[PDB]
């Protein structure tokens, strides 16, 4: 489904912060004990609403907010961070999951090239 | 059904249909998958300390439950709460290990103070999430700053400055909440909802420049006579 | 290999409770503030032995006690999580782990319908 | 070998062989994987007091593990221990956080008392875990609800009212131990194997109605002379 | 790339300790109540420097530790047990997840027996 | 880059390079991929007990962070502190729940003693980790036997007699820290770094046998006369 934003506003800039674990670390600031404190691991970055992305994420937030509240509710775990790698397994197992019928539509297959390398014989 | 995935199709963002298959997408790594989380204040809440925290209430036989998330939005607008019963017990948790404060506010609304507290937790009527650092939980934490914000699940295509503001608050979590701009530990504003951040901090350094703080050993309160979002006792008139 | 339950006795019914992560939730129910408390979060349901699966049920749980003891012996967590998520990674490294050789037997894909469109040509 | 898989193949349940591969097994997503944990109750095992509490024993050197189930069978039984030594010390560690009851028990043996408890932790002699909400221990935690039970992981095919009886126990986990069985606070009976829990309830309504129970300010405790699976001093004649 | 032991020297031989989660119990003793206690729980072995191997681990411990340092700076878990499972994921993902265009150098699909089987036709 | 991952190829092991992608490679279960740890005695750094101190450094504002291992690496030296400051406070955290010490060392050096203890947090000044029970930690925790060493992650191809060495330490974690080797509780030896772990035990043993202990209740303390890695006040002279 699209996505339709239905906010009383919309604020298009995304002023974001975030962290990286494959930094380029210049000399031993990657030990520990000589480090940044927990205040500076941080890049910061902004991103404006072309393709009117930014509205659109504030949406998708809001209505992943019942399904994800739903989900931590029949969750034991006390911190989840499962979650975006079950959905990498379960994009696998919705694509490898079963036997693979070349040209079927649940099957991820392109036998172009060996359909053409099979013509040139 | 289960947990939306945010994806890009046709220049716009959309839901990825479980129901159906798109081989065109391609998921090489891990890293092509974020958790972000974004907040409140972009979507035109009022953000005032009245109106944000008449959207938290306590309640009682719920588990807390945390999520974590890999980059989020600088706030405008944060807080911060030490609320205890009138007996002097507290009412929010002690942050549990490794959850520390949202990572970039630029004020941060410190709430002191007491009220009933007819719960055990802290929970967001509105179903939303506080945000910590790279932690979003469903419960307020004692004395940790936080942002209100949601969480989204994307795949991805193949200086700071903080200023603290005290308030005290008397019957908080209630119908009837007062609350007070602290100027000094003598000295108070009878807090409304239309005070903003920027205006506090102009009438607290006119406060103290024109002299108008407590000479005594008492509490003076003053009331300000009534003389848009954020991206775009005695008198005083 | 096959379940032989071999227990002094067998409950051949099966009243069980479990949680759904994607209860269709009614209005303002699924927002924890006014959700459930901890004891209304289940589910019921009730299982007779039909094809005797409830006896082998209980059967296959008491053979999985010593092998689950021994990977919980051996595991450093304090609470284990992961277990169903490491069985669904290791069906597919079981199936797509190497490279597929098209007809041989750890290879499943069925190339009937390409060597049909083969045919046709 | 690694840890059993159960599967349906030709109207039976199976485990899968691992060394074997079955292409017309389908895995659509991980929500066809689940965790379940089945009663010792419904293998036959006696669930009175005294025998339940003989599978049980202290051991040191062992840390403590647990493991998640994500369904569970309605029990007859379950058991809640309160267990101190002679001295006053507690027998049994703490709920940790976020481990609640099992939660279907029709009858709720809870015993206090004491014992030697010549152990960090208390097992389960014969291999079996102790099931509480959704986590499966190795070992028993204080004042907590749980049945004894045993895990099994499985792929699937492509009101309630509770009781609580009240015990009494001296040398708990030993060769000679002594169980009463809790009318009030001064009046108990004789605890026995072949008492059911529906047979010392109707004793608890009989003791209350003829009273029987202790009109003085001492402890009284009667005997009861000697005149299936579930789903299938003084004196007293 | 290819490893280079750059340490001042090196034991080439490895005296080591690990856990087995297969381990064949004798018996009671897959029990906790009656199994070793947590020092005993361990199994050993030696292995020498054949193919240089041991050297080599050695260096390969050393240049892990960067990249493993900044990926737990980045990381809210207190605790992390899920790399390996997560390169197992990205192993797949690496292989399946994409559309496979056979005889294409980033898919793992030898057509050769089915090319083969069409030849006898 | 990410983590690096050993496979090999070609009678030699090497990094796998992630751009680049080998179907000759088959990875069939999760048990052919291993995390192990090495130790840094076998890369050939000073082990003496003033050598290896100085690797290690107090410091705030990092939160301790901890990965787990598969498998080790007997080693010959291992540590343990217990590090008070000159108030008595403790410089060293309680270990966590289910981190239990290194499980495999020929010679244990248990360190007591004051220091200044400038930080939160006990690091390792050359980014190595302190190797635990299959956890491999960022930090120092109290009390809990610990080698120094390195994790790797590995692509499979498809008795034991502990001694400790107890040592007293004044200043530690500075420029002029003094150790002293312990006899019993009133017979010291000065402490250098040359002393190996073999020559301290003959020295007690012939301190022992000689008479030289302390007689008095005063604390008697000795130096030693100045009269290649492991696996190839009064004077003595
Ligand atoms: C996702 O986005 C949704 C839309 O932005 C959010 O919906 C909000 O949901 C809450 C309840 O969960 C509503 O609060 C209720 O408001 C009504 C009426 O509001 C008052 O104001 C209106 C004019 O707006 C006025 O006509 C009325 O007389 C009311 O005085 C109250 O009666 C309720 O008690 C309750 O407070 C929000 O109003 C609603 N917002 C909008 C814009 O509709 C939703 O919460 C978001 N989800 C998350 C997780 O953040
Ligand atoms: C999985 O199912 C298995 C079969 O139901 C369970 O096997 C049970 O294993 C325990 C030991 O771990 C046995 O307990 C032992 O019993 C013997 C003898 O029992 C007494 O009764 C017999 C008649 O049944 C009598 O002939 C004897 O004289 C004995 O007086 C004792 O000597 C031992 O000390 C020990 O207590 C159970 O008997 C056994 N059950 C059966 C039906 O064989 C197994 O425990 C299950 N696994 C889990 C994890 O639950
Ligand atoms: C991976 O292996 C690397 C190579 O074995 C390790 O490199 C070590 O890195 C540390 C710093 O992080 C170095 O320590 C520094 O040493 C210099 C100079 O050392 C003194 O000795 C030399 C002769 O060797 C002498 O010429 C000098 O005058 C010095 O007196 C000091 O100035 C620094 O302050 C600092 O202490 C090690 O020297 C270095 N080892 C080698 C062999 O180069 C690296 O630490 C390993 N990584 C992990 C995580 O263990
Ligand atoms: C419309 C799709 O937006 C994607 C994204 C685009 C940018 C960067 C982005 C991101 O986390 N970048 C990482 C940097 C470090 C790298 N190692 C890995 C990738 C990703 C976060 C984001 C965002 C932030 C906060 C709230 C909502 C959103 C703003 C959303
Ligand atoms: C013979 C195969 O039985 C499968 C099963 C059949 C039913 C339902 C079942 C189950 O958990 N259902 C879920 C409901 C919510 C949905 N969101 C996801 C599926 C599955 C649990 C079960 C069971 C319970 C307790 C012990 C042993 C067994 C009784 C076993
Ligand atoms: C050069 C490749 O070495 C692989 C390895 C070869 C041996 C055994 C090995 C291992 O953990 N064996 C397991 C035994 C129990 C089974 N259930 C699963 C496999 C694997 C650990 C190792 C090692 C140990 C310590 C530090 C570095 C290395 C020494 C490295
Ligand atoms: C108290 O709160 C309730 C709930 O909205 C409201 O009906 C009532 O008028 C309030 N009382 C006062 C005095 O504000
Ligand atoms: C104001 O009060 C706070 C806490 O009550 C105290 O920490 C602070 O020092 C006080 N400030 C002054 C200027 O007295
Ligand atoms: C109020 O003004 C005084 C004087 O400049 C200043 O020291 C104080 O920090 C101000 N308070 C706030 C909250 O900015
Ligand atoms: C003393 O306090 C009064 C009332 O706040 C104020 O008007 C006056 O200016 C103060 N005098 C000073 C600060 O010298
Ligand atoms: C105590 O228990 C042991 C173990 O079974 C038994 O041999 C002994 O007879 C028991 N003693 C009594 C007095 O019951
Ligand atoms: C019986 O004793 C328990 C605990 O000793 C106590 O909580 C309870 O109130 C008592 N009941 C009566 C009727 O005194
Ligand atoms: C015993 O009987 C009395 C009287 O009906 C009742 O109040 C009490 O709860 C009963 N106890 C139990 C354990 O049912
Ligand atoms: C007093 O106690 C005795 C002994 O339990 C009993 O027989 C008698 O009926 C009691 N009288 C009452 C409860 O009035
Ligand atoms: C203290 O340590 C510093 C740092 O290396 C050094 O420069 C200084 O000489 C030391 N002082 C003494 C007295 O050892
Ligand atoms: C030496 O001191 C330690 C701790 O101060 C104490 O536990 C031990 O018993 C003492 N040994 C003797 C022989 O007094
Ligand atoms: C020192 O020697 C005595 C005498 O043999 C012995 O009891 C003691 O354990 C020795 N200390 C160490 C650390 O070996
Ligand atoms: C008494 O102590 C002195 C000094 O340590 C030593 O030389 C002498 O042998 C001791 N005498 C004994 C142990 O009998």
């Amino acid at each position: 489904e699209a996505i339709v934003n239905a906010q009383p506003k919309c604020n298009p800039n995304l002023h974001y912060w975030t962290t990286q674990d494959e930094g380029a670390a210049i000399g031993l600031a990657w030990i520990p004990y000589f480090g940044p404190a927990a205040e500076g691991i941080y890049i910061e970055g902004l991103m404006h609403n072309q393709d009117g992305l930014i509205c659109g994420l504030r949406q998708l937030a809001n209505e992943t907010t019942q399904a994800l509240q739903l989900f931590l509710r029949a969750t034991t775990e006390l911190r989840t961070f499962s979650i975006l790698n079950r959905k990498a397994i379960d994009f696998l197992l919705q694509r490898w999951g079963g036997t693979c019928h070349i040209l079927g539509p649940d099957c991820c297959i392109e036998p172009a090239d060996w359909t053409k390398n099979i013509t040139d014989k | 059904r289960s947990i939306p995935l945010g994806v890009i199709h046709n220049s716009a963002l959309q839901v990825s249909d479980v129901d159906k298959l798109v081989c065109r997408d391609k998921l090489s790594s891990t890293n092509q998958l974020r958790s972000v989380g974004l907040n409140l204040e972009g979507n035109g809440v009022a953000t005032d300390v009245p109106s944000a925290t008449k959207r938290w209430g306590f309640r009682s036989g719920v588990p807390p439950k945390v999520v974590n998330y890999e980059a989020g939005e600088w706030a405008e607008n944060c807080y911060n709460l030490e609320i205890k019963k009138p007996d002097g017990s507290e009412c929010l948790p002690a942050a549990p290990d490794g959850i520390r404060g949202f990572p970039r506010c630029r004020y941060v609304h410190k709430v002191s103070g007491t009220g009933p507290c007819a719960g055990d937790f802290a929970f967001h009527k509105e179903g939303a999430f506080f945000l910590y650092d790279r932690l979003a939980s469903t419960v307020i934490y004692r004395g940790t700053t936080f942002a209100e914000g949601v969480v989204a699940f994307l795949i991805l295509p193949q200086g700071y400055y903080s200023t603290t503001i005290r308030y005290q608050a008397t019957g908080f979590g209630t119908n009837e909440t007062e609350y007070l701009f602290e100027v000094d530990n003598l000295t108070y504003v009878q807090l409304e909802s239309r005070f903003t951040p920027q205006f506090l901090l102009q009438l607290n350094e006119t406060i103290y420049t024109s002299g108008k703080r407590s000479n005594t050993t008492g509490k003076l309160i003053w009331k300000v006579n009534p003389e848009w979002a954020f991206w775009e006792x005695x008198x005083x008139x």
